[PDB]
């Protein structure tokens, strides 16, 4: 019945492990 | 002004009154005299010949739309023809003077087509809810017909019609539903004296007056004044209405279409008796005789002679006078023929059974027909029945009865035309003339509109029997020879008087003005003469301005002398006394209204009330009638009330005949049927107007003798007998027998029904009375009590419906009296109205209202509800005073030295006096008397003014004081209104930081922002709640403990709602004062109080040092005007109350700014706009608006909004919620720069301002509650707060405030707002909170400390002043012990309870781990039970958010009117379903609001705000169900709700896909992302910009801001180590060491869109055990650059295990980091 509403350069890196959690499908 | 008599200028004898002089005959008739009287033949006029290219137009040849409402029809008749251009292609006013019978019904569908086809929508649909059109008839049997053919015709539109007839209430129902609304013109203008067309009055587009030239008949009050109202309504709110008038051809049309306001040379149409459709000759019949029984002789053999010229070949109907003469004349015809020659051979004409078959078949009938039948005859009047009548019409179409004789009704109630129609008397019984009467000229015409069918007759005579002392008349009136007239001369004061209580006429002007559009108006224009004006007068004044003055001032001088209306021979301006307000609503003259007042009196009998009402002048005219005298003789010993007094005069025969109805005793004369129906449809009004008149003066007896004969009068009953007699289902010798027994009707309650059946010894149906008796209504009342003051108390009552509602005996709602009644019962202390409506049966309904008492206390006070339309369904409660004990009486106030006005030069140090040079030179008294205690001396003060006296200098005096002891010094001042704070923290920043260069910080949310702000500023604006949260743990803090100043300011709200929170703070400072051994100044702001000794010995103030002053020490005298409205509807009243506000405007405050506070901010919108379309409507336009245009275009350019944008323009601005702060910052800089003059502003935005004016109004004094379902009054302090705007000091000399509110509030205002009011703490409800805090932080170690600490609050100084309002009984100490010992064992008892405490040996107590969770996020306790109680190791993000939204935070939360609808539209929007929930609970709303803001998508804009309010409460709920999760040692469901806040702020749900955090992001930017092979932030951290870019569409910003945000999101990398994870064993503590470092450093909060308030990235570190859902530990903690984090715990049994590292964020989604290690 309503609309919905919608809301320079950086590399920065460094070597790392960079692990995040699984999103399981919640 | 001079006195003119009104009874010599109007002229009398009503319609038959003539304008004709001579009524010259056509060249086509003549008269012809027999033996006693004459006829006088006018044959049928030849039809106009039609004109050159003169055609009817096809059906087919209108618009399509018009098509439908058409059909069986070829084509349009020669007048529709000429009309249907007028009709259908312009909105033109129109006026249409066709004969009778020409179709002038089918003119006024082609105009009501026309609206219709204003809104043809799409798809062949109509807008049913935009439009309604009123169809005003002068007979309501011409009504019913009007409804069905129109309901007929209009079918196929899918638009409703239906008649006005009924109560008001089912009026409003009625016309709501409908579209065309068909009525009398009484019936109209008595809904719209009664306000039942305001809500409506909007969408009435078209207004159609048939038979308009009715006028003439007496009738012409009634519609004139509808006339003018509408017209004069048109040209004071601009809208347009169009008029639709249908006339006869008669003289002086032209008059009538001016006054209609139509256009002579477009609008108007007449025709004469030649357009007439059918032709038809006129016979007239005039009869000489003079004695009564020849002259009825002769009339029957008239009629016979002239039956038997259409004997044979032509359909004669014949009209009769009364219902009972129809058969009598159709036998007296039928004997006539038959006995002479049998006549009836061919006047039947069976010709061998070719036609009579049909009747012979149908002669099967009940009735008189049956003999009629036969022979041809038939009767047709109303009653007979349903079936006969449309039995007796079918068979007259198909020329069956050759002759029928039917009453008047035949002509308006069915289309049934005939050859030959004959009009048989002329002669009628008027009761309102009390006497025999000629019937109306109207009746007459539309009668011999019937004559001759339209396609089967060439031309068909019609004739007309009367006497030939009229016969003129009716020439005159057929001829078209007789103008119209104006009768407004007569009934003048009663429409001047209904003009006055609508409010259309303020002053005497406003009246001169309104007889302008008076048709007599135009009359005495055009026939001065004729009205009593000389010619010479004529030319002295050429539009009579002075004459119509004369006029009104005799009748205000009349009304005045009756006391209807207040009149000033002075000014000229009206004054509505309510009395004349029920007047106006009743129909009431003004002699009735000036025997009522020397007639009624406290101590009226029953008898006397009966005798009282006889009097009535309604009745004046009427009479005794000889030959039904003896009649009434057994009438009078039969009725039960005795009447005295009487000897058979008017009065005696009005009350025996009211008797006789309420008793339903039957009559065997015509001529009383007449007057019984006519007195008893009177007596309905007069006694509902009786009992107002008494209900207002309060007159205990009377009021409910008068409302117990109203309810008699409307259900035909006595109270004697049995009440079950109001469900017509029962068998009458059932309650017969009831009552033969004397057994009272209560006793039925407690009988079951095999007992009642028993009883009355019918078991068979003793169920079933049974189900009657838990029918009757009834309530159960309980009140509770409180002394507000030594002479009022405030009672609560509570009602609990007792009774089965049933739809059908009691319908949409029931009404009901509260009465309050003093110990002798003579008089009524405080009446109000109440409304169990039926969706909220069976639900405790709960009525708070002050009542007085005096010094000698009576024993009881009686509390009675008594059913507004039912008998005997009363319930008494009596109210004991036998242990109330009054509150102390309070000493003066301080009174006001005169002391010499202080300079600013007092003040020693120059910086200081700096600070207020500029301003003003010299301090007002007020300050001036308080300057030397506060500035000159160190002790705890308290100062008592009336707002806008400048108390916040006394509080900068102290500041100084303090600054100047010390150089860097700490002062806290707490406010208890957020608004208010900001205001004093930008002020005070203007003034001491800027000047005397001196912190000045304001308190916010976080807890660590507070510290530093109290470690680093020396000023410390806060509100109680935020000031609480740091001053709970004291004993920790420092910087609490040292500060020199501690200043509260609106002190008097500690008796309101969030007072607890300020009197706990104050008293804890008080007690950190005591305890620190180093003073701390308390310096306390209020209204002016008149327990002020109480608050200063609360707060240590000495008796020296205490200054307590009247509210009539004001600098700037205030004057208050409380105006009372008698409306019960909300809606109803401030549609009533629009306009006066307007004109309290212009008589108060012309030229001078305007406040005016309205209820809601809905309400907002409507009432700018309602005041300034009057504004437009009055002489003088955009008044409000002082500058120019030029100047306000660069203002308005920055307004977003439309309506606000045309209000400004004209000078009017309003402000609420939903304004943007620059908005209203814009709006407020313009008022205050006078750019223009009124303001309306919700009321909840009144502590929100910044700007005074002149005037303040306030709208309505209630608001709508929807967790209650009710409308509750404002706080006094709130009120009290609007009322302190009015003070302008430097320019205005006096302040004026207007308060409107309903009548029953208006005596409450009077006795508070004047005088200094009490405060009462209500500590005791809200104390759990309290005391569980101080439990945790170790303040409260027993019950003995707890009541040691009960003794610091200012609820321990009320209770021994005031017991009774906190349930004590008495006043010694042991009472006072006995309580506190009893509260706080009830308060320790609900803590443990919840296991927020632990009690031990029933002394000491502990604080438990609930409680400290529930302290430490400053929750209620209830939600850390709820929590602790709903959640389980398995819930998920469904349960949380369901949890969580049944929070106790929300239950403040409003439920505005109207938002169900809304509310059940989104429910199924939302991806998870409720189940079943009821749409007015809070919680519910949250939850709905929570799952839609979550989804992204957006509702409108007023429900907006709520979801800003819930998020903003929402993040510590949470973070309190993590750490109760945690401390339940469950992981799944601590990962799911640090998950839920995660997607809370970042508004996106679990399933959605990360990228929608990112700015400027859709879904189909999110599917080119996807196939890509882009799914997380971190990879666009990694992406080489040109393709983030050439993947991306972008601009400047989206590119840039979106990379930005990028920077923003936290990349954060982490390594942890297991200490000694080699030597470790089984039981042995584990520690854990976790390295947390951010390369990037972090700039600023947050990154935040949609989440409203500004947050800060939360970490929680956890180490679980997947496998078995158990959660080891959990450690919360910020990140600022780099942490080292220790995590313990203790190790299991058998060594090995595997933990998991979970790393979760509160505020960005996708950077919870796993880390996998094993033990041993």
């Amino acid at each position: 019945f309503k609309e919905k509403t919608v809301t320079k350069k950086r590399r920065t890196e460094n070597g790392k492990s960079r692990n995040l959690r699984q999103r399981g499908d919640d | 002004r001079q006195v003119l008599d009104l009874e010599d200028l109007v002229f009398t004898q009503g319609s038959h009154f003539m304008a004709n002089k001579r009524c010259q005959l056509p060249d086509g008739s003549f008269r012809r005299q027999r033996k006693g009287y004459e006829e006088v033949h006018v044959p049928a006029l030849k039809p106009k010949p039609f004109g050159s290219e003169e055609q009817l137009l096809p059906v087919e040849k209108l618009p399509k739309y018009a098509q439908a409402g058409f059909e069986g029809f070829k084509t349009l008749n020669r007048i529709q023809s000429k009309l249907y251009r007028a009709a259908l292609e312009t909105d033109e006013n129109l006026l249409l003077c066709a004969p009778t019978g020409a179709g002038k019904t089918n003119v006024a569908l082609m105009c009501m087509l026309r609206e219709i086809g204003k809104h043809i929508n799409m798809d062949g649909t109509i807008n049913v809810d935009d439009f309604k059109i009123i169809y005003i008839a002068p007979m309501r049997s011409l009504v019913q017909e009007m409804v069905g053919s129109f309901g007929k015709r209009l079918a196929t539109y899918g638009i409703t019609v239906a008649e006005l007839t009924g109560d008001h209430q089912l009026c409003k129902e009625e016309i709501s539903a409908t579209q065309i609304i068909v009525c009398t013109p009484e019936k109209w203008d008595i809904i719209t004296r009664k306000g039942g067309e305001r809500t409506y009055t909007q969408l009435v587009r078209l207004i159609i007056l048939d038979e308009i030239h009715l006028l003439h008949d007496d009738r012409g009050p009634v519609l004139e004044a509808l006339v003018a109202r509408a017209i004069r309504n048109i040209e004071m709110t601009q809208e347009d209405v169009r008029l639709i008038g249908l006339s006869a051809t008669l003289p002086n049309y032209e008059d009538v279409a001016t006054f209609l306001r139509v256009d002579p040379a477009k609008g108007l149409f007449y025709f004469d008796n030649s357009f007439r459709p059918v032709p038809l000759e006129q016979t007239y019949v005039g009869i000489t005789e003079k004695k009564a029984i020849k002259r009825f002789q002769i009339m029957n053999e008239i009629v016979y002679e002239k039956i038997m010229e259409h004997a044979g070949k032509n359909q004669v109907l014949v009209f009769v006078h009364s219902r009972k003469e129809t058969g009598k004349t159709a036998r007296a015809i039928r004997d006539m023929c038959l006995e002479k020659d049998t006549l009836g051979l061919f006047l039947r004409e069976g010709s061998a059974s070719t036609e009579v078959l049909r009747t012979e078949a149908e002669q099967c009938k009940n009735l008189e027909l049956k003999d009629l039948l036969p022979y041809g005859f038939a009767i047709h009047h109303a009653g007979m029945t349903r079936v006969d009548r449309t039995l007796v019409e079918d068979l007259f179409a198909d020329k069956h009865i050759q002759v029928l004789v039917s009453t008047a009704t035949l002509a308006w109630g069915v289309n049934l035309p005939a050859h030959t129609v004959i009009i048989k008397g002329t002669q009628v019984y008027s009761p309102e003339k009390g006497r025999w009467t000629e019937l109306g000229a109207l009746d007459i015409l539309q009668m011999l509109g019937r004559a001759g069918r339209p396609q089967y007759d060439t031309k068909g005579e019609g004739i007309l029997i009367t006497s030939h002392g009229e016969l003129q008349y009716y020439l005159s009136l057929l001829n078209q020879q007789l103008p119209i007239e104006s009768q407004m001369v007569s009934k003048l004061p009663d429409m001047l008087n209904a003009e006055i209580v609508l409010g259309n006429v303020q002053n005497a002007k406003d009246a001169v003005n309104w007889l302008g559009y008076a048709y007599l108006y135009i009359r005495m224009l055009r026939s001065p003469t004729l009205y009593g004006i000389s010619h010479d007068d004529l030319k002295g004044d050429p539009l009579l301005d002075q004459r119509r003055l004369d006029l009104v001032h005799t009748a205000a001088l009349m009304l005045d002398k009756n006391n209807l209306v207040k009149y000033d021979k002075k000014t000229g301006n009206f004054q509505v006394t309510e009395l004349g307000r029920i007047a106006s609503h009743y129909y009431i003259t003004n002699d009735t209204v000036q025997t009522y007042n020397q007639l009624l009196k406290p101590t009226l009998s029953e008898i006397e009330l009966f005798r009282v009402f006889s009097l009535s002048s309604e009745f004046k005219n009427i009479t005794v009638r000889e030959e039904e005298k003896l009649e009434l003789q057994k009438l009078l010993e039969r009725v039960p009330i005795p009447v005295k007094e009487s000897i058979e005069e008017p009065s005696a025969k009005i009350n025996v005949l009211l008797q006789a109805f309420i008793s339903q005793l039957k009559l065997e004369g015509f001529a009383l049927m007449a007057d019984m129906v006519y007195v008893t449809q009177s007596a309905g009004r007069l006694m509902r107007a009786i009992f107002e008149i008494v209900l207002n003066r309060g007159w205990a007896q009377l009021t409910d003798k008068t409302l117990n004969l109203c309810k008699m009068i409307d259900k035909r009953m006595w109270q004697s007998m049995c009440p079950l007699r109001q469900f017509r289902k029962l068998p009458e010798e059932v309650v017969k027998k009831i009552e033969k027994k004397n057994f009272p009707f209560e006793r039925l309650y407690d009988l079951n029904h095999n007992e009642i059946g028993e009883l009355i010894r019918m078991p068979k149906m003793g169920k079933t009375i049974h189900k009657y008796v838990h029918l009757f209504p009834k309530l159960e009342l309980s009140v509770h009590l409180q002394p507000i003051t030594r002479s009022t108390l405030k009672v609560e009552l509570t009602i609990t419906p007792d009774f089965q509602w049933d739809e059908k005996v009691h319908g949409s709602s029931e009404a009901f009296w509260i009465l309050v009644e003093d110990v002798d019962s003579e008089v009524i202390l405080h009446h109000e109205y109440f409304l169990l409506k039926a969706k909220y049966a069976q639900d405790e309904h709960l009525i708070t209202f002050f009542v007085p008492v005096f010094e000698p206390l009576p024993p009881q006070y009686f509390i009675r509800v008594v059913s507004d339309r039912w008998l005997s369904c009363e319930t008494q409660l009596p109210v004991s005073f036998r242990h109330l004990i009054l509150p102390e009486k309070y000493p003066p106030p301080t009174e006001l030295l005169d002391l010499q006005p202080l300079p600013v030069s007092a003040l020693r140090n120059s910086a200081f006096e700096s600070l207020y040079q500029d301003k003003f030179p010299f301090f007002n008294p007020i300050q001036t008397q308080v300057f030397n205690t506060v500035y000159n001396s160190d002790d705890n003060v308290f100062v008592g003014a009336p707002t806008g006296s400048g108390k916040t200098i006394c509080a900068e005096f102290a500041i100084l004081r303090m600054l100047l002891q010390s150089s860097e010094g700490r002062c806290v001042y707490i406010t208890p209104m957020e608004a208010l704070a900001e205001q004093v923290y930008m002020d005070w920043y203007e003034k001491f930081q800027d000047r005397l260069n001196k912190k000045v910080v304001l308190l916010t949310g976080e807890t660590s922002t507070d510290l530093k702000l109290l470690g680093k500023g020396n000023i410390i604006i806060s509100t109680p709640e935020k000031w609480d949260i740091l001053s709970r743990r004291w004993k920790q803090r420092k910087n609490v403990q040292n500060i020199n100043l501690f200043v509260v300011d609106e002190v008097h709200l500690i008796g309101g709602e969030n007072g607890p929170v300020l009197e706990v703070i104050c008293s804890r400072m008080r007690y950190i004062s005591s305890q620190i051994e180093r003073p701390i100044r308390i310096v306390a702001l209020s209204s002016s109080l008149s327990n002020a000794k109480d608050v200063a010995h609360w707060l240590g103030c000495s008796a020296t040092s205490t200054f307590n002053f009247h509210p009539n020490v004001r600098p700037v005298p205030l004057e208050l005007h409380i105006q009372g409205f008698n409306i019960s509807h909300t809606q109803t009243r401030l549609l009533s109350m629009a306009k006066p506000v307007y004109h309290a405007i212009t008589k108060h405050s012309p030229k001078k700014p305007v406040i005016v506070f309205v209820p809601s901010r809905k309400q907002t919108r409507l009432t700018a706009i309602d005041i300034l379309t009057t504004c437009a409507a009055d002489i003088q336009r955009q008044r409000f608006l002082h500058c120019t245009e030029k100047d306000l275009i660069p203002y308005l350019e920055k307004l977003s909004d439309s309506t606000l944008k045309e209000t400004l323009l004209n000078g009017v601005g309003y402000l609420h919620e939903g304004l943007s702060p620059m908005e209203r910052r814009l709006v407020e800089q313009l008022f205050s720069s006078g750019a223009i003059q009124v303001v309306v502003a919700s009321r909840s935005l009144c502590w929100g301002m910044n700007v005074a004016a002149h005037l303040v109004i306030i709208m309505d004094t209630q608001y709508y509650n929807g967790k209650i379902h009710a409308y509750v009054d404002y706080p006094i302090y709130d009120v009290l707060q609007m009322v302190g705007h009015a003070n302008r000091p430097l320019q205005d000399d006096e302040g004026r405030c207007v308060i409107m509110c309903q009548g029953s509030k208006k005596d409450f205002f009077k006795k508070f707002l004047y005088e200094p009011l009490p405060v009462e703490s209500h500590l005791d409800h809200c104390m759990h909170d309290h005391f569980n805090a101080e439990i945790v932080t170790k303040t409260i170690e027993n019950k003995q400390d707890a009541v040691d600490y009960l003794t610091w609050t200012f609820l321990y100084r009320r209770m021994t002043q005031n017991p009774n309002y906190y349930n004590l009984q008495g006043i010694s100490h042991r009472h006072l012990s006995d309580h506190l010992s009893e509260l706080v064992e009830q308060t320790l008892s609900d803590l443990e309870q919840s296991k927020c405490i632990s009690i031990e040996d029933e002394m000491d107590v502990a604080p438990l781990n609930l409680g400290m969770i529930a302290a430490y996020y400053y929750i209620n306790y209830t939600t850390i039970e709820l929590f602790s109680m709903s959640l389980n190791a398995k819930t998920k993000v469904r349960g949380l958010i369901e949890i969580i939204s049944n929070a106790a935070e929300y239950e403040n939360i409003p439920i505005r009117h109207h938002e169900d609808n809304l509310l059940r539209q989104l429910a199924q929007k939302v991806p998870h379903k409720l189940n079943n929930p009821k749409f007015n609970d809070p919680h519910v709303k949250t939850n709905l609001l929570l799952q839609a803001h979550l989804s992204r998508m957006q509702l409108s804009a007023e429900l907006q705000s709520d979801t800003e309010e819930i998020l903003s409460k929402a993040i510590r709920l949470i973070q309190a169900c993590v750490d109760v999760l945690s401390s339940n040692g469950w992981l799944s469901p601590a990962l799911a709700a640090m998950e839920l806040a995660q997607m809370v702020t970042q508004a996106m749900w679990s399933k959605d896909s990360y990228l929608k955090q990112l700015p400027h992001f859709t879904s189909e930017h999110i599917k080119r992302c996807t196939d890509k092979g882009v799914e997380s932030v971190f990879d666009i951290m990694e992406m080489e910009d040109e393709e983030r870019n050439a993947l991306l569409q972008l601009t400047d910003s989206q590119i840039a801001d979106v990379a930005r945000f990028c920077n923003r999101y936290p990349n954060i990398e982490l390594s942890y180590e297991v200490v000694d994870k080699d030597s470790i064993r089984s039981g042995g503590p584990v520690v854990v060491l976790v390295q947390l470092e951010r390369e990037e450093e972090v700039t600023g909060p947050v990154i935040a869109p949609l989440f409203p308030q500004k947050r800060e990235e939360g970490w929680w570190v956890v180490i679980g055990d997947a496998k078995s859902n158990s959660l080891i530990s959990i450690k919360r903690l910020t990140l600022q650059q780099k942490a080292k984090v220790k995590l313990d715990f203790v190790a299991p049994a058998t060594g090995a295990h595997n933990y998991t590292l979970y790393f979760m964020s509160d505020a960005y989604m996708g950077c919870d980091q796993e880390y996998k290690f094993s033990v041993d």
